[PDB]
């Protein structure tokens, strides 16, 4: 599923992401469009042979279960095609304990370099929300 | 300034291609995290000269350019001007440290630049020192390239080291140096000598400067 | 018109508490990432504690536990709370404003913060007369630094040449400072903050 921009920030919203763990919905929203591009079904291989995997690129080195990284942890106890699904639960859910971990969403390298510190609220600005 | 490494100097001349290095490693260029510079003017707090790798804020000129690959990142300099003489940082984000981190910093010398001569004030102790029973003899040093200068104290003709203070020379707002010495004496010392010279040797060029008790 | 003023800076004892704070203008800290970045004397830049514009906050492992970066709304300032400061600890610290990717838009000046077990000492001001022109003042025997030398309170400031200052065998500091020009007054503003030293010198020929 590919969400249109204002469609996301209200199922983000709805899954409580507005401020949690001191992060505004437009930064969730930000890092799903450099991350994803708000594709649900995005896979991308990185170079140490784990894969990123949905509409936040959560890693298979730590995060879910992919059945081919070997030295995987899976983390979120979650097989990697859970968060390829139309519904965002899975991977809010995932979201949610990864932003938990010692770097914030600095564990979004593409949050970092694309959304922190700009003007993150033009993501959900004009949504009725 | 470990997880990013700096060569701590490069050199270049007028109108030279040059680069700057910045080495990082897996937990920060390596994995995705953007480099950033700045550029930091004698006495100045730093400036942004590149962010994200590549973007230059306005203000800066085109001859800044930035570069990253792998582990490594690149400050490249196209057509070297006496201006860019500075410390320059680079700066990214690691994520085994959990925070911003910068690179050791690079020391840019340009090399090239008219060589000035040493301009040299020598002061005698003044009458409010002396009624204080304290002397000093002040040696002044200013508007020279390059910055390494020697300074030799004189009790009439022989040479003098003891209570010998000398500051290392350090950058002006115009690329030349400036840089003092300082004799302290009794006043007995400064008027049992005819004469006390502060001789200022900078590039086998020496100057002289000559007070005597009055 | 974006501005950022560091003060609280000065010396301190080890084990000792200090309060930097930084009044900005411009921009609303609350909605903002701002950081403190400090420089040892001839050293490189460490950075040292970010707030997130959400109220997150993170720090160098060098000042963990020692330090808390907080912001107030009503006064529109960012403050860096050091706890149990040790002789490395001595640097210029910047107070900092982020734009993207935790890059540095904005610069405060800096304040110098010195942990020592050595006293503020205020300085000796002696004039140094014009040769029997180049005049000047000698401003001896001070800790910690900085100072500053102005003439008639800002008027005079073409023609100035203030030194760097010399670490003297005591520990102790010393500085010059000339001016390159009998009728009008020149008044040596010197001004030593640690130790409240406000002087108001002469120089006339001898």
């Amino acid at each position: 599923k590919v969400f249109g921009r204002c469609e996301l920030a209200a199922a983000m919203k709805r899954h409580g992401l507005d401020n949690y763990r001191g992060y505004s919905l437009g930064n969730w929203v930000c890092a799903a469009k450099f991350e994803s591009n708000f594709n649900t079904q995005a896979t991308n291989r990185n170079t140490d042979g784990s894969t990123d995997y949905g509409i936040l690129q959560i890693n298979s080195r730590w995060w879910c279960n992919d059945g081919r990284t070997p030295g995987s942890r899976n983390l979120c106890n979650i097989p990697c095609s859970a968060l390829l699904s139309s519904d965002i639960t899975a991977s809010v859910n995932c979201a949610k304990k990864i932003v938990s971990d010692g770097n914030g969403m600095n564990a979004w390298v593409a949050w970092r370099n694309r959304c922190k510190g700009t003007d993150v609220q033009a993501w959900i600005r004009g949504c009725r929300l | 300034q470990s997880v990013l490494t700096q060569p701590p100097s490069v050199s270049g001349a007028p109108g030279q291609r040059v680069s700057i290095s910045c080495t990082g490693r897996s937990s920060n260029i390596g994995a995705g995290y953007d480099v950033h510079w700045y550029q930091q003017l004698p006495g100045k707090a730093p400036k942004l000269l590149i962010y994200g790798n590549t973007n230059r804020p306005s203000g800066v000129p085109v001859r800044f350019s930035g570069s990253m690959s792998g582990t490594s990142a690149s400050l490249a300099i196209t057509g070297l001007q006496a201006e860019d003489e500075a410390d320059y940082y680079c700066q990214s984000y690691d994520s085994s440290l959990s925070g911003s981190v910068f690179g050791g910093g690079t020391k840019l010398t340009v090399l090239g630049q008219p060589k000035a001569a040493p301009s040299v004030t020598l002061f005698p102790p003044s009458s409010e020192e002396l009624q204080a029973n304290k002397a000093t003899l002040v040696c002044l040093i200013s508007d020279f390239y390059p910055g390494a200068v020697t300074v030799a104290w004189k009790a009439d003709s022989s040479p003098v080291k003891a209570g010998v203070e000398t500051t290392t020379p350090s950058k002006q707002s115009n690329n030349k140096y400036a840089a003092s010495s300082y004799l302290s004496l009794t006043p007995e010392q400064w008027k049992s000598h005819r004469s006390y010279s502060c001789q200022v040797t900078h590039e086998g060029s020496t100057v002289e400067k000559t007070v005597a008790p009055t | 018109q974006v501005q950022l003023v560091e003060s609280g800076g000065g010396l301190v004892q080890p084990g000792g508490s200090l309060r930097l704070s930084c009044a900005a203008s411009g921009f609303t800290v609350s909605s903002n990432y701002m950081s403190w970045v400090r420089q040892a004397p001839g050293k490189g830049l460490e950075w040292v504690s970010v707030i997130y514009s959400g109220g997150s906050t993170y720090y160098a492992d060098s000042v963990k536990g020692r330090f808390t970066i907080s912001r107030d709304n009503s006064k529109n300032t960012l403050y860096l709370q050091m706890n149990s400061l040790r002789a490395e600890d001595t640097a210029v610290y910047y107070c900092a404003r982020e734009g993207r990717g935790d890059s540095i838009d904005y610069w405060g000046k800096g304040t110098l913060v010195t942990v020592s077990s050595a006293s503020t000492k205020g300085p000796s001001v002696f004039p140094l007369a014009p040769s029997s022109a180049a005049l000047g003042c000698l401003v001896k025997d001070y800790f910690p630094e900085p100072v500053t030398v102005s003439w008639n309170s800002g008027a005079l400031t073409s023609g100035v040449h203030t030194f760097p200052a010399v670490l003297q065998s005591s520990g102790l500091y010393s500085l010059s400072s000339v001016v390159t020009v009998g009728t009008q007054t020149y008044i040596c503003n010197v001004n030593h903050k640690p130790s409240n030293t406000k002087v108001d010198k002469r120089v006339e020929p001898k």
